[PDB]
């Protein structure tokens, strides 16, 4: 029940500031912490009694509060800021609680870009003596970390029996993600072809495959 | 100093209940007051409630009262979170956090690692795994793409090797997949030199421990 903003991109070396918005009864009354959850990981206190920072912290965060909002700052952005912060804050209602933001998600943009990496595999002769039929498409390599894929039967779309992962960071500080379209041995061999289309940042990679 | 030890992922059915611990190791609860706090997968930090056994206390928030206990030991400085007649929408990571006094105004400084909790009504299963052959769709610039699809297992997680740990450049294990029916799906690939293809085995080592499956699959063109 505390507000702010769900999403915020910058790149390194800029400062950005991250708002959080309540009423009287929590921000307005109570002080404001501010928590960093780096991907995969617990959150961490970042800021406390709306302005201290926790020893360890560096003096790049900083916050400020007023009436009945608050403002986490980030000045020399590093690639290593890229998290999701939260602001929380004590509801001194009679029903006493814990309340927290929404969460902004911060993505700083600070590594090439790259187009994806695109295989798609064809059901294999086994899977389809098992009577089913999975066409698998690995995407790689990508950045910044966001695609959208599409599957076509032949030239048409196909939306039933996808399912497609969340981007997810590889070690070389590139994204991975995986898209699967489910089929009866049937269908796949009823059609031309199958098409996986993955569009990132606006260009599109598209791979097929064909029965035998 | 004081770290906040949870206990380990849970997997349970819609209806039944689960009680998760945290271990002040190193330090005491004795002083403070402890919150339990969830996120759902993709979602929010919410907080469930808290308990300041200094003062014989513990509050909740509305959403999860009748369902949410919250108790510590202080013989053994172990909090415990119980959340009862459980929902697939209890699906979440649940933390231990520590609070900066005996207030649960105060900030929260300690935080634990997490316990998963996945409420689902599938039941254990081992994966199957199918071999991604390499092909010439799969070949390009003189590298083969070749792959394992471990798929329709129940639950998280499972591990993927090649050649037991001897192949590791060029391997690529994708996270998995939750399809409708409950079960999950992912594939593990390794870009390998098309010109080996011939001559060198490539085998994928797939272990599933919560059904206790261990399969090696070769891959072959």
């Amino acid at each position: 029940v505390l507000t702010q903003p769900p999403s915020v991109s910058a790149a390194p070396g800029q400062k950005v500031t991250i708002s959080c918005s309540g009423s009287s009864s929590n921000i307005g009354n109570n002080y404001v912490s501010w928590y960093q959850q780096l991907p995969g990981t617990a959150p961490k206190l970042l800021i406390y009694d709306n302005n201290k920072r926790p020893s360890g912290i560096p003096d790049r965060f900083s916050g400020s509060k007023s009436g009945t909002s608050a403002t986490l700052g980030i000045t020399g952005l590093q690639t290593g800021d890229e998290a999701d912060y939260y602001c929380g804050t004590w509801d001194s209602s009679l029903s006493a609680y814990v309340v927290f933001g929404g969460g902004t998600k911060l993505t700083v943009l600070g590594q090439p870009k790259a187009a994806p990496s695109v295989t798609l595999f064809p059901p294999s002769s086994e899977e389809l003596q098992a009577n089913k039929a999975t066409l698998v498409c690995l995407i790689s390599d990508f950045y910044p970390g966001a695609v959208t894929v599409a599957w076509k039967a032949d030239s048409s779309p196909v939306k039933a029996g996808v399912e497609t992962t969340t981007p997810s960071k590889q070690s070389n500080n590139k994204y991975a993600a995986s898209s699967y379209l489910s089929l009866t041995p049937e269908q796949w061999k009823s059609h031309r072809s199958y098409s996986c289309q993955v569009t990132h940042e606006g260009s599109t990679v598209e791979k097929t495959v064909a029965p035998t | 100093q004081v770290q906040l030890v949870q206990s380990g992922a849970e997997v349970k059915k819609p209806g039944s209940s689960v009680k998760v611990s945290c271990k002040a190791s190193g330090g005491t609860f004795s002083s403070y007051a402890i919150s339990w706090v969830r996120q759902a997968p993709g979602q929010g930090l919410e907080w469930m409630g808290g308990i300041i056994p200094i003062f014989g206390t513990a509050n909740y928030a509305q959403k999860f009262q009748g369902r949410v206990t919250i108790t510590a030991d202080e013989s053994t400085s172990t909090a415990y979170m119980e959340l009862s007649s459980l929902r697939s929408e209890d699906t979440a990571v649940y933390y231990c956090a520590r609070h900066m006094g005996y207030q649960l105004r105060e900030t929260m400084d300690v935080w634990g690692k997490g316990t998963t909790v996945t409420v689902s009504s599938a039941s254990t299963k081992g994966p199957s795994v199918f071999p991604l052959a390499p092909s010439s769709k799969s070949t390009s610039g003189g590298t083969a793409a070749l792959g394992c699809l471990v798929k329709d297992y129940f639950p998280e997680p499972v591990t993927v090797s090649w050649n037991s740990g001897a192949l590791t450049s060029g391997v690529h294990t994708f996270p998995a997949v939750l399809q409708s029916s409950g079960l999950y799906s992912l594939s593990s690939v390794v870009t390998v030199p098309s010109s080996s293809l011939g001559t060198q085995t490539y085998i994928c080592n797939v272990n599933h421990k919560p059904s206790n499956t261990k399969v090696d699959k070769r891959v072959e063109p």
